[PDB]
């Protein structure tokens, strides 16, 4: 539709996706500490037994990991913007395509772990 | 805390919902996350124990060590063949303990066996805790509902999970007895009353026909379903739109599973919107290799893509009717009970069937059977 036709309402779907980047960013730093946490038992001294677990561990943080960027990808999907809404139209594209990305991230570490 | 009042349990097998009757009204408790229905989830991890919408959420991450459905394990032997063909279904290990079922999970890094009324007064446990924590007393007394078919045996067994649970279990009635309870069936002026209670939710749908006289609630028959409900219109939707993206962009989205989730979802979403509107729109970017995937479905493609499983709900209720050697016109009052009776189309199936007979459907339908129990449990504290 016109430019420089900014509304109030799209300032509440606006809001809606800054406290899911809010999140994502969140979520992202568990997947970063996930990365030197998997470093730290390749580099460290478990034992194959304790390796295998503690790889585990690992596994199902990263299974949370993967289920908290599924969720926030099903809470994206909850909303309907008009053509109009292009800021917000634009935000919601970069947001998912983030979360796709740590996604495959989150996958590179999840199939190379306690398979 | 001090002592509180008693209060109606709805032991449901995907979903359970507590209620109270305070201050001349039912009150439906919410849960911890504000829910007023409970899963009936339990989770066992290397760490804890989770129930209710904590056991739901972590599913998707630990499959085999969540246990749902427990309900229709309840009572039942091993070989049953309910057992025998709904095992085959569940992600958790169902072990034969000397005849008896038993759910086989990995807890705190350990083999462990449960039996049915072990996870049930689990669940029981998490709604026992959700009435504590919104009266801030006590809860020791409960009525606690199972469906009219039920054995001496699954009777018992669900008694058993109120006693384990702690629970003083005042009287366990049947569902669609605490369905017409709710609306007062009972207390209609007149001759002996044929109800009929249509059940659709929580994957199982149950039809009933009962006699009420002089208070003397009779279930003439029962017929249903037992694997039927909200998950399968939703499939359906699935369906179509995966067809859809196939005929518009070529490509087959089925084997990704993270894209038919999020797919899924929206349309378990889209489904509920069609049920107090004729539209219903989605979006979702980046669907499946890039693509974007905004759409649309109107409640008439909804109710074609259904229509079998629609249509199929009326085969019950006519097999439930020559049981009970009864004719359509001889049922006094129709109940809706589950969350899918919300469908206007399943409505409208049954008023024309019952020749434009209103429907009792003012309370919401997951939560009459609470309600209903909830009555019950207030006339026995
Ligand atoms: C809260 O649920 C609803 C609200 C409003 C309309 C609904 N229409 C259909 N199904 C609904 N719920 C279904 C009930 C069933 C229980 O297992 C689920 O499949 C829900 O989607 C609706
Ligand atoms: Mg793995």
């Amino acid at each position: 539709g016109p430019l420089g036709s900014n509304s109030p309402q799209e300032e509440v779907e606006l809001k809606k996706l800054k406290h899911l980047e809010k999140s994502v960013e969140k979520i992202a730093d568990q997947l970063e500490e996930l990365n030197k946490e998997l470093t730290g038992i390749q580099q460290g001294f478990l034992p194959k037994d304790l390796q295998a677990e503690a790889l585990c561990k690992l596994d199902r943080r990263v299974k949370a990991t993967i289920e908290q960027f599924m969720k926030i990808l099903e809470e994206i999907d909850t909303l309907i913007l008009p053509e109009n809404f292009k800021d917000s139209r634009l935000k919601r594209k970069g947001l998912v395509k983030k979360v796709q990305a740590f996604l495959a991230e989150c996958d590179t570490v999840e199939q190379n772990i306690c398979q | 805390m001090s002592k509180g009042p008693a209060v109606g349990i709805d032991l449901g097998t995907t979903y359970s919902c507590v209620g109270v009757f305070q201050h001349g009204k039912v009150e439906i408790i919410a849960n911890d996350q504000g829910n007023r229905t409970t899963p009936s989830y339990v989770a066992f991890t290397d760490t804890e124990r989770l129930i209710g919408d904590a056991a739901k959420n972590q599913v998707a991450m630990n499959p085999t060590n969540t246990v749902f459905d427990a309900k229709r394990l309840i009572g039942r032997r091993f070989d049953d063949a309910v057992v025998q063909s709904d095992m085959k279904h569940w992600p958790f290990m169902v072990v034969n303990d000397a005849g008896r079922p038993k759910v086989q999970v990995e807890y705190k890094g350990e083999t462990k066996s449960f039996y049915p009324e072990e996870v049930s007064s689990m669940v029981l446990t998490k709604m026992k805790e959700i009435a504590e924590a919104y009266l801030g007393k006590t809860v020791t007394n409960a009525v606690v509902t199972v469906p009219a078919y039920f054995n001496d045996s699954q009777r018992q067994a669900t008694k058993d999970a109120g006693t384990i649970a702690g629970l003083n279990v005042l009287r366990i009635i049947n569902e669609p007895t605490a369905a017409a309870i709710a609306y007062g069936l009972d207390k209609k002026v007149g001759a002996e009353r044929n109800v009929l209670i249509f059940d659709l939710g929580g994957g199982t749908f149950d039809v009933s026909i009962l006699t009420i006289e002089d208070g003397i609630f009779e279930v003439k028959s029962t017929a249903g379903d037992t694997h039927l409900g909200g998950e399968d219109f939703d499939n359906r939707m699935v369906n179509h739109f995966i067809a859809e993206f196939k005929r518009k962009h070529k490509k087959d989205i089925s084997e990704n599973k993270r894209a038919v989730r999020r797919l899924r979802t929206a349309c378990e979403r889209a489904k509920r919107t069609l049920s107090s509107s004729t539209q219903a729109s989605i979006e979702i970017d980046s669907l499946y290799e890039g693509i974007d995937f905004y759409t649309s479905i109107t409640r008439a493609r909804f109710e074609e893509l259904n229509a079998d499983l629609f249509r199929g709900t009326l085969d019950p209720v006519e097999k439930a009717l020559r049981d009970a050697k009864l004719d359509k016109s001889q049922i006094h009052d129709i109940v809706l009970v589950g969350g899918s009776t919300r469908i206007p189309k399943i409505q409208k199936l049954l008023q024309d069937f019952f020749n434009g007979k209103e429907l009792n459907k003012s309370i919401n339908p997951d939560e009459a059977v609470a309600y209903g129990a909830a009555v019950q449990a207030a006339i026995l504290s």
